């Protein structure tokens, strides 16, 4: 179950045994490598872009909201800039509330991933997104779509984002 | 310490590599299939193993069921040789 | 999109170049061709070549570089249309 | 040995002139071993991708088939002794290379029909890239071994004046 | 041979048909695209600003 | 004969217009739709916010 992380991380060690009973096979027992971390690197989604899209390998997106909860998604494909809807169905939404509780696909859109300069989005529902963070890295929206039957995964729908990372499994 | 990792390496890429290479057959016959007969597609794919004893009466039997169609043939053609092992 | 091309070859390889647009198509080319009112004469020796005019219809600028090359193969002559 | 892949149309249905053949060419005499063969339907689309299609899987084709056959003369080069073996460990889905042909199923985990055939043609072109990235690895693996074991037994070898 | 032409005919109007079916498919899943994507960004991005507001 | 194919070529440029055509237009409703209901939204939004300030004030 437990791994070796390449550097500090916002999740806690019982957070990264509670992931790694419930990741894909595909990556359970790897070292998670630090692909972008907003304690490490510069505070926008440019550079988390930069850091991220020269990835080509599964992946996990953490974020802590200014309430203190942690939330984030697994990817089988890495986050990053898109002219269109990206990933594949392993991939998931997740929350720490404080134990982990997980947002399997629903089978009802390719809505996995979309990434624009403006803001990073994760699942669709006319209105609705799963996550959804702006260029700046500081205002979020998070709310059940039917991509994944999702909860609100931050404290509040309206929410202030304190840090995010982006890792990946190799 | 080199041999038994790759013979063991070997074997696994010698299946993927012969198992992507028949479905690298299977879409060149599917995707001449479309072109010979368009979109209302009622093809049947088939398999043979022709005796060597009697191929050229093969030939001619499967032109005698299929010479209205239309080396070259009036149906789809492709080929597998098992000789990859020399 | 569609595409389509027009040209001018001598009539004697039309069944060679109709069947070499179908094979290199793998089956399918639409197209119709048409004998001139009289042959036409060589610039250079003079000689009078009973020439016909085609038409070749298609899906892209994949297909127009297959068909223009079998027009090539046989030299025929291409125009704008 | 040798098989042949065809495919042509029903006279209403697919299994007419396929029931017919396959009678034709088993009871005159044994013509051919004949059966239907296991070809997916796939996300078809228009003539410009499927001509694309038609030359780049031909290219394909000649690759996949070189890195298979490497493959194969990579395991007749590990096999210095029990070459007769070599059939026995070059087994695709752990059965015999007649054996998967005549019960070839298509990989519908790793290749998902309902995808379109460029995307299939490509994942496909990636997965036998990266074995001829390992074939690249193994043979930098295997024959420095070798020539570094020749050249030690070399001068271990021959009389007083040389070992 | 003319019944071999409208068998070429009747060939093309079926790839034409799918290549009409292909391209318009297309454009639907991009209007379902862009559905998704115009009303959760218009709504997020005035939605903040009244929230700044408050 | 040859009028059968010119009718069918033609057929054929009619179907590849249209189908991509009303597909266009689908597309143009639904983004405009898009608007018109997020805007709605706005304003149930609008209104929690300034039924809040008031409930402070």
């Amino acid at each position: 179950l437990p791994i070796l992380q390449s550097h500090s991380a916002l999740l806690e060690n019982m957070h990264i045994e509670q992931l790694a009973r419930r990741l894909p096979a595909r990556v359970q027992g790897y070292p998670w490598r630090l692909a972008y971390s907003t304690l490490e690197h510069g505070t926008s989604l440019k550079t988390l872009y930069r850091k991220s899209a020269s990835l080509d390998s599964p992946v996990l997106l953490v974020i802590k909201d200014m309430d203190n909860q942690i939330f984030g998604a697994y990817a089988t494909h890495p986050f990053r800039f898109s002219d269109h809807y990206y990933g594949t169905g392993e991939t998931f939404l997740y929350t720490f509330s404080p134990n982990f509780k997980v947002f399997k696909w629903s089978g009802e859109n390719s809505y996995f991933i979309n990434g624009d300069i403006s803001s990073l989005e994760l699942g669709g529902g006319g209105g609705r997104f799963g996550l959804w963070l702006d260029a700046d890295l500081y205002h979020g929206r998070s709310n059940s779509c039917s991509t994944f039957n999702n909860d609100i995964l931050s404290k509040k729908e309206d929410f202030i984002v304190q840090d995010l990372e982006v890792w990946t499994f190799e | 310490k080199q041999f038994g990792p790759l013979v063991r390496w070997l074997k696994v890429n010698f299946s993927e590599a012969f198992i992507a290479w028949i479905h690298i057959k299977a879409l060149r016959v599917f995707v001449e299939s479309v072109l010979r007969y368009g979109l209302p597609v009622n093809f049947q794919a088939m398999l043979l193993q022709p005796n060597k004893k009697s191929v050229k009466k093969l030939r001619e039997v499967l032109h005698e069921l299929y010479k209205h169609l239309d080396e070259y043939y009036p149906y789809v053609y492709y080929k597998i040789d098992c000789n990859l092992l020399e | 999109r569609l595409g389509f091309v027009a040209g001018v070859i001598n009539r004697e390889r039309i069944p060679t170049f109709e069947r070499m647009l179908w094979r290199v198509c793998r089956g399918n080319v639409f197209l119709r061709q048409a004998e001139i009112e009289n042959p036409l004469e060589d610039p250079v020796t003079g000689d009078y070549v009973h020439k016909s005019v085609f038409i070749i219809f298609f899906q892209g600028d994949q297909l127009k570089n297959r068909v223009k090359k079998i027009c090539e193969g046989f030299r025929a002559s291409l125009y704008p249309c | 040995t040798e098989f042949w892949l065809i495919s042509a149309p029903g006279e209403k249905t697919c299994q007419q002139t396929w029931e017919k053949l396959h009678a034709a060419t088993t009871k005159n005499n044994n013509l051919a071993v004949s059966s239907k063969f296991n070809i997916p339907d796939l996300k078809v689309g228009t003539l410009d991708v499927l001509v694309g299609l038609s030359d780049e899987l031909a290219k394909l084709d000649a690759f996949v088939e070189g890195v298979v056959k490497k493959v194969a003369q990579y395991m007749a080069d590990v096999l210095e002794d029990s070459k007769d073996k070599v059939q026995e460990n070059l087994l695709a889905s752990g059965v015999d290379l007649v054996t998967y042909i005549t019960r070839f199923q298509w990989d519908m985990a790793k290749y998902p029909i309902k995808q379109s055939l460029k995307n299939i043609s490509e994942i496909i072109a990636k997965g036998v890239t990266q074995i001829d990235n390992d074939l690249k690895s193994r043979a930098s693996a295997y024959n420095n071994l070798k020539g570094n074991l020749q050249n030690l037994e070399r001068k271990n070898a021959g009389s007083l004046l040389t070992r | 041979s003319d019944a071999d032409v409208q068998k070429q005919i009747k060939h093309m109007m079926a790839f034409i048909e799918q290549e009409a079916n292909e391209k318009a498919e297309e454009i639907d899943a991009k209007a379902e695209e862009e559905f998704n994507i115009e009303k959760g960004r218009l709504v997020q991005t005035q939605r903040l600003k009244i929230m700044e507001y408050y | 004969s040859q009028s059968q194919g010119i009718q069918q070529l033609l057929q054929a440029e009619k179907r590849a217009a249209e189908k991509v055509s009303e597909a266009r237009k689908r597309k143009n409703r639904r983004l405009k739709q898009a608007k018109e209901e997020a805007q709605a939204e706005i304003e149930q939004y609008r209104l929690q916010r300034e039924k809040e300030f008031k409930a402070k004030e």
